[PDB]
């Protein structure tokens, strides 16, 4: 109950200055408390997790370093105390922890980077959500854009395609429709070196795919590159969550683990032909990334008259040749 | 104040995003309520915007100065207040 997720938020406040009397209030749950593995330690999950959602909901950014510095000394007051149990990741909503993580580091990554574009994109993304309070205070908001800043992402898309339909493509309009997959991009960079450290949101991935093949159709040589060795270090971010996912999965209930195989494997497949026009330097990091995605790699060798390249792709392989 | 006060009146037309800036900028000149004025500018800050500028001041300062549900007291307001969460983060 609401009681009891107070009162160890109560003893993180304390477990800042001393541990004794906070180390016997854990001593008092792990009597006190239930005890019952299947959903009694997915309430005490559920109490870990709620105080996670709020020390991120909490000098806008000296503001938000300091909130991954005190869900940093509350995920090590968890491993102390311990705190070593209770997961209800299940669907939508452990990993949250290193989740709610990532997306801090997602808040002051695009905190880095402000500039009227963005926060235009970002006004007309949390006026869509809600009102804003107009007593001033107008960031306009960010300490709950961070809890759920995914949604900023997704708005910051569609506020790319409407100052795309006013483009006019005529090439400033390219240079503000990269701007933005340059911070989406690193915004991604900054996720996956906090994991280094250890369908909405796919979906604006792969139309913004789509909208960097449609502008390297109309652009000066040099640029419509710089947007497709962006583009192919965007595709390298999702390849490489659905390859974690996948090996975090396996076995009993297979018949589900190999339909999304299949999912990723036309997807990889659709990232492919989309770069068969595009330049082949970077099919050799592409086919690398998702490392086997060898129907892609095994067809620009063929294109080409690259026998060398099929020789030194079969000289570092595992069972190519029987492939190829 | 006077400064803060008539770089911000309805007397001064052609206010631009360097009007404000510099109307936030003579607070640490001050020595009475302080988070009182901060949003008495933002919201002539938005009069002014007849719903671009409250836009370019947010892109001239470089946040938990601004306030909110205290504002409102609208669609584009929040909608500028999502990419202003991922703007500070």
């Amino acid at each position: 109950k609401i009681k009891l997720l107070k009162a160890a938020f109560l003893q993180y406040c304390r477990k800042d200055l001393g541990h004794a009397q906070m180390v016997v209030d854990e001593l008092f749950s792990s009597h006190s408390d239930l005890d019952s593995d299947s959903e009694l330690d997915r309430a005490v999950t559920q109490i870990s997790v709620d105080l996670m959602d709020d020390y991120p909901a909490s000098i806008i950014l000296h503001q938000l370093e300091d909130k991954m510095k005190a869900h940093s000394f509350l995920m090590d007051f968890i491993h102390q105390v311990g705190l070593f149990g209770r997961l209800g990741s299940f669907p939508v909503r452990l990993l949250l922890c290193e989740h709610a993580e990532k997306l801090s580091a997602a808040i002051v990554l695009k905190n880095h980077h402000s500039r009227l574009s963005d926060l235009v994109n970002t006004a007309i993304l949390i006026a869509l959500n809600k009102r804003e309070y107009e007593i001033p205070s107008n960031l306009t908001p960010a300490d709950v854009f961070f809890r759920e800043v995914s949604q900023v992402d997704t708005i910051c898309e569609c506020l790319l395609e409407h100052e795309e339909q006013v483009l006019r493509d005529s090439i400033e309009w390219a240079e503000v429709v990269i701007n933005v997959n340059n911070i989406l991009k690193d915004m991604l960079q900054a996720a996956s070196h906090y994991r280094q450290n250890r369908r909405t949101v796919i979906i604006r991935q792969h139309e913004i795919v789509l909208k960097v093949a449609y502008p390297q159709a109309d652009s000066n040589l040099r640029n419509i590159v710089t947007e497709q060795l962006v583009a192919l270090i965007d595709c390298f971010l999702d390849g490489y969550v659905s390859q974690l996912k996948s090996v975090d999965k396996s076995s009993n209930r297979e018949r589900y683990d190999n339909l999304e195989m299949e999912y990723l494997q036309k997807r990889s497949d659709l990232l492919s032909p989309l770069l068969s026009l595009g330049q082949y330097l970077w099919a050799a990091s592409l086919a690398e990334k998702y490392c086997d995605f060898d129907i892609l790699v095994q067809m620009c060798e063929q294109t080409d008259n690259q026998s060398r390249l099929q020789r030194y792709m079969t000289q570092f392989a595992d069972q190519n040749f029987s492939d190829f | 104040p006077q400064l803060i006060g008539l770089y911000i009146c309805e007397e001064n037309r052609r206010a631009n995003e360097y009007d404000f800036k510099k109307a936030l900028d003579l607070l640490e000149y001050i020595d009475i309520n302080i988070n009182d004025l901060k949003l008495e500018i933002l919201c002539k800050a938005l009069q002014r915007d007849n719903w671009v500028s409250k836009d370019s001041i947010f892109v001239k300062i470089l946040l938990p100065e601004v306030k909110d549900l205290l504002q409102a007291d609208e669609f584009v307001l929040k909608a500028n207040y999502e990419y202003y969460v991922q703007g500070q983060i």
